[PDB]
């Protein structure tokens, strides 16, 4: 009765449970306790799901499913509810405090004050009732709220225009998206809900302080918690509008800085210049004043210092005072390194590592100051050292500090950074600011250039924030516009911030031209302030950008960083370079900053640590392995040596927390004196460096490390914990644990070492060979740490390269200027927004696909110290610390550096994931999971043990595996597609036991049966999943390998293979061929596209697909074209029904898209509780996709194919990204089927290993001599009983036929041309053309059949020939076998050499007389002037074969024409002429200089209406001048082989098609109302009416290349070759 | 064709250019300790590999141009660099001066292998 | 009026530039017009079909590309900028592009410098002729440094 207490339980909890209200301004009442809600129906959703497993949930299975409903009913509607609530909440805040938004856009205005009116009655509706169910029940509620939402989203982006002009009246919301900004307008009243955007608008304000009312602004505050309380508080209710207070604040900001400066300036004086300092008082002033005031004030008192002591040294032999000023800097450094020796507050003790910084600067200044003998002020060497003046007497507060660097002056800009981590002062360093701030005293820009990794973009904002400036970081790309970079500079230039656009060469060239513009105008501007002749009191200095006059901050600079040497980046013009100024920033100085940032942190031997863990990483780059996802540069030292004092303050907390249970001896001084620093250096490199090393690099980086740092040793913590989660979850995951040497124990440590990296890195790449175990390592963390923190994990997996780089990041709109999200700013805006308490949980977002710069390059300043994703519209979304950035790969051979150097590297090699490990999933999913959805377990648990002892490690299969590496296959083997395949077939074999059960439900199959069947199943399976994408020689050679190896039983044939023999389910071995029965086919279907002669690979073929197809594996047929790909799958497809099949045709351009089409035609998106999922529109069907040319689609110039990585995430995935709402969509009933040629192959690409390991291959030969001669005798003996007299012929006909076509195959092939391709494809032609010619014909003599065998023979095989040559040897060859398998006929009437055939001058298709055929064809051309076209024509000889050859192809069900030419040749004329001659109607495209490809989609549905539903016959000519586009031959391509379009017909066209058919197929008798069984007869109308001649100008290069772009012109195309006049 | 017989000879004559063998430095506990070692131990790695590659490479391009194998798309992109004389792109492995052709390449890389041939050899025979 | 050409803004620019010059004598220079080859002929055949102001100019700035249009090339008189030939040229070239005011001010030594600066620039920059000896690469020391 438990279950009946949980039911209880629910329906107690919504009976009284009420919608919690609040009064929103005496408007309404809104509902608060969101997070209650939803976690409240999550749980009793939940926990009717769980209560499911139960055995007595039969009983009250009904009741449960009822509370599912509603359960359901409430997620979807409250989900909705709470996001109208909140739009509606800003939107009525703008429609109600802004008068002039009615005036200005009065349309929206009204609209938002109906929909305002449908909210506020529904919400008087719920303070009646509150109660949920009450709510639940409101009739339409759900569709309300959906119509509120979509109504109020219009209202949203309607607003576009109106935003634009509230960012002029405060600058700073020109960084602010366009939601975001409503927020912020419309919660004018609502100021706690504004706290989240200050991070956006400022440098360092996260938030603001409020009094108890929150009507008069306090103070402001750093994310850090550092508080700045203003001099004059800033009142809201004096001043209510958004952009006037929020201006107030940005003024008492710089008012209130620059007065603590100026108190804080007063008492550091003390301290400096004097002899001793008190820790005490020191350390007072430190916590009493800000971060960025303690430094300043620190510099502030240095200067004046040292400009003391040289005004003192004005007589050059005067005493030397500026060792006084080295003196009171050594004490004052004395006591902060003494400071940062114990313990502190973690807010002091980053303040304290900052003076120690600026200090060692100061020192080493003063030092080469002493050293150089300096005794004046004006001496250069102490001018360009950067100087800090501070004037008391100043009356304005914001100019009384005064920054000068050589002659550069600046002003203090009072900026509130905050606490930002500050750089080491390095020469480099020193040499950036003395560049950069030149070119600032030139009005120029700064352009810091060099490698990746040396401080480019870091030195600019450490010069920003050492001058208190705003500043901005974009990471450019291709985006970033002119009207985008204007539309920045405007929000710079008012600002008064500083830009620093990053990757800048990343802008296209014609890009960075225009931009020159907006650049050297600003430039001209910020002149004007430097004028002295200008006075304060005027006109406000203005540029022009974006046509309009904005007004230009003094303080505003632009700065560029570029890597010059990256290729295929922009090359900046000259007039763009002039207006900046370059500094090559190449080695940074490592052994400074290293030794500065440890003695900043407290290490006591920081010089003897720097002085090793800077060469060691310069040792580790040299000493170790060349790998591309290794890297040793400055952000990998920066890592170590900011982990170094991570590491350090967690074992001083240790020790002390030993020794709180271990007696009262806290001598924290002390503590630090017996600190093992080495030991401590030696965890940080092994906790960041180890992970991403190969295994043989290992022992060599612990080597480098006993090296340099002798008898110090790494020990990893013992994470029992973690481990104990890690455990339990692989056992629920059927997943092999292991610890040590141990089975599975490498790959737990590659699990440990990838949560390692979580917590110091937030981005990291798992970086392994497909089937490493990458996938499972973070899977697996996710669910631990999920148990082991309590906080849930959710994992968001991107494919990047599936999608193109628009989708994945969204585009700005070229005229209306508005942002559409992509797929990852979408999932990562959502996270911030956290609606949903997203915030709250761990999210991990993992790029599960191939890395390029094209697309990671956007990601620099999220994977950087920035954390910010910069969007072309001005936007920045700051990555918040739950969130982890990750990227599983099988290489990063196309990323670059600056990619590879911001991302922590975990190595997957293949040997972390061994076979053992693989054997042992496998098994225990077959021990577990029952297949059917018990009797099938008990079966897979029997098979399992019967299985067991092949599967152990050195077993059968594991040394048949071995030994298949070493064969040949027709694509690169991977040991997991040809366990996937076994597997997929073991699973079979189950299934075929349980289907003998079924079959005799008397007497089930019995253990000794069982295991006598299985175990040369096994044999039989490993055969084909090991060797069935090898020739036959690699697939015999397998065989007797097992054969030596194996203890099965075998078959004991002298010398057939194994893999001539299948397993009967009575465990015995029966031969393939008592399956092959010489079949007589019937008269009629001689050669006919739907029957299959069974040969011996068919039939073996036949079965093997069907168990792939069976199980929904998707499957791959590779083989030669015309091999019988598409005749088997087709043949297995009729043996397993409830299974539709959908023919795509791949070519050079297909992209997803095609498969989209598909998609929208034959399946249905439907909104479910567990997300939106995708199934075919018949019910109870799997509808299987199959693509003809899967390995054609272009590979970019980063070894990645878009489809093949979309058709990945759907097999692997189960699913793909629907862009139009950036939401997930599941696959249900889907399959995929893969046909392709060999990959080397031209215009063939390899198959991406990672798509290979779901998609097991056959390969499919062409039949072989004999089987040749089973297939098409079966089909010469069927067509010869039309004529009794020539039965006997029927073997000669097909020894001839083999002979000459082995031979023309032999002798033409794709080298010559690329269009010499013959396979049994003209076989089946051959017969089908003599037995058309045979049909109608009472009786022949044998040289009337030699006749039709060598006319068809010509029309197959020499029609398609270049050159004379060739085309002679043809003709010479087909009279040699006729006559060697024809004796005794008379040569002169069967090989008379004009063999023209034509029903033109009887009823029958008969042997024509060449001067007959030419009277009338004299005849038909007079009508044909007079009727179509008056354009006289001269009759050669060619014409009348050619107008024979097309009048051939005009009267077969898809006659398609490729007729290749010199213009002018006749061949649309011909074509034309002949079409008339047949009753075709002549379409040509209309094309023109404005002729695009919507035109030609028009055109598209206008020919298929007329072929499709008017049973019109329509030559449709069409040349490649036509083809003004290639989205013109894709459509093409599909409409050649499947005779329909996916994507022609959509909306109203295709209701209006659909109305057309139902039309058309009245008139035809058949009784049709379906719209998909109108749409079959539509697509049966195509083929048969709609015949497509192509006509194209002989081009070497041309026909090559043409073949990739349309494969079917090629293969569903009969070829002639015209050619040039003789 | 003019160029498959002039481009056979040419193969087979680098094939007996480069030489054919290259040993791995056999690591040892106290050889991983030597900074020597782990310098030329990657040298004869990096090198094995290349020298192995080149000589498939060569040895592919002379069955193709005696008609016994079918030319691949590999085969097709390494033949046709070979007729026009610059060096393929699979081959550079080392950092070499810009404007280098195939021709040069070949007679360089021959040397550098017969350099690792004798370190690897000292290696073997005496130690590291 | 000087234009940069990339823009899509930039070519109405442009041309409303042109026809306004084309009627008043006015001056009109677009720069890195090799950035748009298609543009280009359609300027072409503009340029063809108009009797300008007698005093009217079009100047056009480009890198010397394979892209730019011959028929665009025979239409106008090319002008060639690169480095000067020789130390002579150099200095020549510098002397004449700072005005004469700039050296004569007050601090009659200020000539001296000037020369010192324009040796200075001229030695450094015909060192570039020798690719490798002169300077280990190929440095863009011009006008602007
Ligand atoms: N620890 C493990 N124990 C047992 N089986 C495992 C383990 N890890 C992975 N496997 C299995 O072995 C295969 C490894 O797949 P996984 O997704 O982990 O690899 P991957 O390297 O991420 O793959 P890809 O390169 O295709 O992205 C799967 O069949 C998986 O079920
Ligand atoms: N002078 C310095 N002091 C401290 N850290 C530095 C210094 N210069 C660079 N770094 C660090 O080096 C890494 C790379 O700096 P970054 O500015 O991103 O380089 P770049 O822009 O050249 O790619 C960062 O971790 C940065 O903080
Ligand atoms: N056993 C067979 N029975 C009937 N036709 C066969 C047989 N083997 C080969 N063929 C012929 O070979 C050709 C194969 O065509 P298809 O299946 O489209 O080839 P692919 O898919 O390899 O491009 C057809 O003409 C088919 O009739
Ligand atoms: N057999 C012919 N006798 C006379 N004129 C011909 C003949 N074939 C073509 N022409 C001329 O060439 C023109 C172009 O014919 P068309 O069929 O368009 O050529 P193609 O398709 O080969 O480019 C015709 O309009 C006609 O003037
Ligand atoms: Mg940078
Ligand atoms: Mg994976």
């Amino acid at each position: 009765m438990a279950l009946e207490e949980f039911l209880k339980q629910i329906r107690e909890v919504w009976n009284t449970y009420e919608l919690d209200l609040v009064n929103y301004q005496n408007k309404c009442r809104l509902i608060r306790g969101w997070d209650d809600l939803f976690n409240k129906v999550k749980e009793h959703i939940n926990s009717v799901s769980a209560m499911k497993l139960s055995p007595y949930y039969k009983v009250f299975e009904e009741d449960a499913l009822s509370w599912e409903d509603k359960l359901n009913r409430i997620m979807a509607l409250f989900d909705v509810w709470i996001d109208v609530q909140r739009r509606w909440v800003y939107l009525e805040g703008i429609f109600t405090g802004s008068a002039d938004i009615k005036h200005l856009l009065p349309v929206e205005t009204q609209r938002f004050q109906s929909i305002s009116t449908e909210f506020l009655a529904l919400m008087k509706k719920v303070s009646k009732s509150p109660l949920v169910m009450d709510v639940l029940n409101i009739q339409g509620v759900q569709r309300s709220l959906e119509r509120l939402a979509d109504l109020l989203g219009k209202i949203q982006k309607a607003l576009g225009e109106y935003l634009e002009r509230e960012r002029s009246s405060f600058p700073r919301f020109y960084f602010v998206g366009d939601e975001d900004l409503l927020e912020i307008i419309g919660n004018s009243k609502n100021v706690a809900k504004l706290q989240k955007h200050f991070k956006k608008m400022f440098a360092g304000v996260s938030s603001i302080i409020l009094n108890e009312d929150n009507s008069v602004v306090l103070g402001i505050s750093s994310r850090e918690g550092e508080e700045v309380m203003f001099k004059t508080p800033v009142s809201i209710t004096e001043h209510p509008k958004i952009n006037e207070w929020l201006t107030l604040v940005e003024k008492e900001m710089r008012v209130t800085l620059a007065k603590l400066l100026a108190e804080s300036v007063t008492e550091v004086e003390i301290f400096g210049k004097a002899t001793s300092i008190d820790p005490n008082t020191y350390i007072t002033w430190i916590d009493k004043y800000q971060a960025q005031l303690v430094v300043l004030s620190a510099q502030i008192a240095w200067s004046e210092n040292v400009e003391t002591a040289l005004s003192s040294m004005g007589g050059g032999g005067d005493a030397a005072p500026l060792h006084s000023v080295l003196s009171n800097v050594e004490v004052t450094l004395n006591v902060l390194a003494d400071s940062v020796l114990m313990e502190q507050p973690p807010l002091r003790r980053r303040k304290l590592e900052h003076l120690i910084t600026e200090l060692v600067h100061q020192r080493d200044v003063t030092r080469s100051l002493i050293k150089s003998k300096i005794d004046n002020a004006k001496s250069f060497e102490w001018l360009s050292q950067m100087r800090f003046y501070f004037d008391p007497k100043q009356t304005d507060v914001l100019q009384q500090l005064s920054i000068q660097m050589a002659n550069a002056k600046f002003n203090y800009g009072f900026e509130y950074l905050g606490v930002q981590d500050k750089l080491v002062q390095t020469p480099l360093t020193d040499r950036c600011y003395l560049t950069m701030t030149q070119a600032l005293e030139a009005r120029l820009g700064g352009s810091p250039f060099g490698p990746a990794g040396t401080g480019k973009t870091e030195s600019v904002k450490a010069l920003g924030h050492q001058l208190g400036r705003f500043v901005l970081v974009f990471n450019c790309d291709e985006t970033f516009d002119f009207q985008a970079m204007g539309r920045i500079f405007v929000g710079l230039c008012q600002v008064g911030a500083w830009g620093c656009f990053d990757e800048f060469n990343r802008l296209e060239e014609r890009m960075l031209s225009a931009v020159s513009q907006q650049v050297q105008c600003i430039q001209e501007a910020l002149r004007e302030h430097s004028n002295p002749n200008y006075d304060k009191t005027s006109a406000p200095i203005t540029c022009e950008l974006l046509n309009k006059q904005v007004k230009v901050s003094p303080d505003m600079a632009i700065f560029i960083t570029m890597n010059p040497g990256y290729a295929g980046r922009s090359n900046l013009p000259d007039n763009l370079k002039k207006l900046f100024r370059s500094l090559a920033m190449t080695k940074p100085d490592r052994q400074l900053i290293a030794q500065v940032m440890l003695y900043s942190q407290g290490f006591r031997t920081a010089e003897v640590l720097a002085n090793k863990i800077v060469p060691f990483f310069k040792l580790c780059d040299e000493q170790l392995s060349s790998q591309s996802h290794y890297d040793f540069g400055l952000r990998a030292l920066k890592s170590v040596l900011v982990s170094a004092g991570n590491v350090k303050r967690e074992r001083i907390q240790k020790i002390k927390r030993e020794k709180e249970e271990r007696g009262e001896a806290v001598d924290e001084g002390e503590i630090a004196e017996n600190l093992p620093e080495q030991e401590i250096l030696i965890q940080s490199v092994c906790e960041t460096m180890v992970p991403k090393l190969v295994a043989e690099d290992i022992p060599l980086l612990f080597s480098l490390l006993s090296d340099v740092f002798p008898g110090v040793q790494y020990h990893r913590g013992e994470m029992t914990a973690l481990r104990e989660e890690l455990k339990k979850v692989c056992q629920e995951m059927y997943l092999t644990y292991g610890d040590g040497e141990e089975v599975g124990g490498m790959w737990v440590e590659k699990v440990l070492q990838l949560y390692q990296i979580t917590q110091i890195n937030h981005g990291l790449m798992m970086v392994g060979p497909s089937g490493s175990g990458k996938s499972m390592a973070w899977r697996v963390l996710l669910k631990a740490l999920e148990r082991l923190e309590g906080v849930e994990g959710v994992a968001h997996i991107i494919d990047p390269k599936a999608i193109s780089k628009d989708h994945l990041y969204g585009t700005l709109d070229p005229n209306t200027r508005e942002w559409t999200d992509g797929l990852f700013t979408h999932v990562l805006r959502k996270i911030i927004d956290s609606v949903r308490g997203e915030l709250q949980k761990r999210q991990w977002i993992v790029f599960d696909g191939d890395v390029d710069p094209e697309w990671v390059e956007n990601l620099n300043s999220v994977l950087d110290d920035n954390k910010l994703l910069t969007l072309p519209n001005g936007e920045r979304l700051s990555l918040p610390p739950n969130v982890r950035i990750m990227f599983e790969v099988q290489d990063l051979k196309y990323a670059t550096l600056a990619t590879v150097s911001r991302c922590g590297m975990v190595w997957f090699s293949e040997d972390v994931l061994s076979t053992d490990m693989i054997f042992n999933n496998f098994l225990a999913r077959l021990r577990s999971i029952p297949l059917d959805e018990s009797p099938m377990l008990q079966i897979q648990r029997d098979a399992a043990t019967i299985m067991q002892p092949y599967f152990t490690s050195n077993g059968l299969v594991t040394k048949a595996l071995e030994h298949a590496f070493q064969l040949e296959h027709i694509m690169d083997l991977t040991r997991l597609r040809c366990l996937g395949s076994l597997f997929s077939m073991l699973h079979q074999a189950c299934r075929n036991v349980a289907q003998y059960n079924a079959n005799h439900p008397d007497f089930p199959m019995q253990i000794e049966q069982l295991e006598r069947y299985i175990q040369r199943y096994l044999v039989y399976a490993i055969l084909w999943s090991l060797s069935g994408d090898s020739r036959l020689k690699m697939r015999a050679e397998l065989g007797e390998y097992i054969r030596r190896i194996t203890t099965v039983p075998l078959p004991t044939a002298p010398n057939i293979p194994i893999i001539d023999y299948e397993v009967s389910i009575s465990g015995e071995w029966s031969p393939w061929q008592a399956k092959v029965p010489q079949i007589e086919v019937e008269t009629h279907k001689v050669a006919a596209p739907d029957v299959v002669v069974p040969t011996l690979d068919t039939v073996r073929h036949e079965a093997l697909l069907y168990t792939w197809l069976a199980e929904h594996k998707p499957l791959v047929l590779c083989g030669p074209p015309g091999s019988g790909k598409t005749m088997t799958l087709f043949s297995a497809l009729r043996a397993l029904p409830d299974m539709e099949v959908v023919g795509l045709n791949f070519s050079s351009a297909t992209t997803p898209e095609l498969l989209l089409k598909t998609f929208d035609h034959y399946c249905e998106y439907r909104r479910t509780p567990n997300g939106v999922v995708l199934a075919p529109v018949q019910l109870g069907k799997w509808l299987v996709l199959f693509c003809d040319e899967i390995n054609l689609p272009d590979m970019d110039k980063y070894g990645t194919q878009r489809v093949i990585s979309f058709i990945r995430q759907m097999v692997e995935h189960g699913g793909f990204y629907r862009t139009s709402d950036q939401t997930w969509v599941k696959l249900e009933r889907i399959q995929f089927v893969g046909a392709c040629n060999p990959p080397t192959d031209p215009g063939r690409k390899p198959l991406s290993h990672r798509f290979l390991r779901h998609v097991p291959v056959v390969y499919v030969d062409y039949p072989g001599p004999a089987s040749l001669t089973q297939i098409y005798g079966t089909f010469n003996r069927a067509m010869l009983r039309l004529i009794p007299s020539l039965r006997t012929y029927a073997e000669p006909l097909t020894a001839a036929m083999v002979e000459f076509y082995t031979m023309s195959q032999e002798r033409f092939t794709q080298d010559t041309q690329p269009h010499y391709i013959y396979s049994p494809r003209e076989m089946t032609r051959w017969v089908r053309g003599i037995f058309e010619a045979l049909r109608p014909l009472e009786t022949l003599p044998v040289e009337g059949l030699i006749r039709i065998w060598a006319h068809e023979a010509l029309r197959l095989f020499q029609d398609r020939l270049v050159e004379d040559e060739e085309r002679r040897w043809t003709d010479e060859n087909i009279d040699t076998v006729a006559l060697k398998h024809f004796p005794n006929i008379d040569r002169e009437k069967a090989m008379s050499r004009p063999i023209l055939y034509s029903n033109w001058l009887s009823k029958d298709y008969i042997p024509v007389d060449q001067e007959e055929l030419r009277d009338y064809v004299k005849a038909r051309l007079k009508v044909f002037y007079e009727e179509e076209l008056d354009v006289p024509l001269v009759l050669f000889n060619e014409v009348l074969d050619h107008v024979l050859r097309i009048d051939r192809i005009f009267r077969q069900p898809q006659g398609h024409l490729l007729l290749i030419g010199v213009s002018g040749a006749g061949k649309t004329t011909l074509s034309r002429f002949v079409a008339w001659m047949n009753g075709l109607s002549v379409y040509q495209i209309k094309v023109h200089r404005k002729y695009t490809g919507e035109d030609f989609d028009e055109d598209l549905r206008t020919v298929l209406r007329r072929s499709g539903c008017k049973n019109e016959k329509i030559a449709f000519i069409m040349d490649e001048s036509n083809v003004l586009d290639s989205g013109f031959l894709e459509r093409m391509n599909t409409l050649l082989a499947n005779g329909e379009v996916p994507g022609l017909f959509e909306g109203d066209e295709y209701a209006t098609l659909m109305t057309q058919c139902k039309e058309g197929a009245q008139k035809e008798g058949l009784m049709l109302d379906s719209h998909e069984e109108l749409y079959k007869w539509f697509t049966s109308q195509v083929i048969r009416n709609l015949h497509v001649v192509f006509t194209m100008n002989p081009s070497s290069e041309g026909l090559k290349d043409r073949a990739a772009t349309s494969p079917a012109l090629f293969n569903r195309c009969v070829l002639n070759w015209f050619g040039d006049w003789s | 064709p003019a160029w498959m017989r002039t481009l056979h000879t040419t193969a087979s004559n680098w094939l007996h250019l480069i030489p054919q063998t290259l040993s791995h430095l056999k690591r040892t506990v106290e050889n991983i300790k030597d900074p020597l070692f782990r310098f030329f131990e990657r040298e004869v790695k990096m090198g094995a590999k290349l020298l192995q590659d080149v000589r498939q490479d060569l040895a592919d391009v002379v069955q193709v141009c005696e008609g016994k194998k079918k030319q691949t798309n590999y085969l097709r992109t390494l033949i046709n660099e070979l007729v026009k004389g610059i060096l393929p792109r699979s081959w550079s492995h080392y950092t070499v001066p810009a404007g280098m052709t195939v021709i040069q390449w070949v007679s360089d890389f021959s040397e550098r292998i017969k350099q690792l041939q004798n370190i690897s050899l000292a290696a073997a025979s005496g130690g590291a | 009026t000087s234009i940069a050409i990339g823009s899509a803004e930039g070519f109405n620019q442009a041309d409303k530039a042109i026809n306004t010059a084309v009627k008043s004598g006015r001056w009109v220079m677009l720069k890195n017009v090799h950035l748009a080859p298609g543009w280009l002929m359609q300027l072409e055949k503009k340029l063809h079909s108009l009797q300008p102001h007698a005093c009217f100019r079009l100047f056009l700035t480009m890198e010397i590309n394979p892209k730019v249009p011959v028929n665009l090339l025979r239409a106008g008189r090319i002008f060639v900028f690169e480095p000067p030939p020789g130390v002579k040229a150099n200095m020549l070239r510098t002397f004449s592009s700072i005005p004469v005011s700039r050296i004569c001010k007050s601090p009659n030594e200020r000539a001296r410098l000037y020369f010192l600066l324009a040796w200075f620039h001229a030695i450094i920059q015909e060192r570039l002729r020798y690719a490798p000896l002169g300077w280990s690469k190929k440095y863009e020391f011009g006008e602007s440094d």
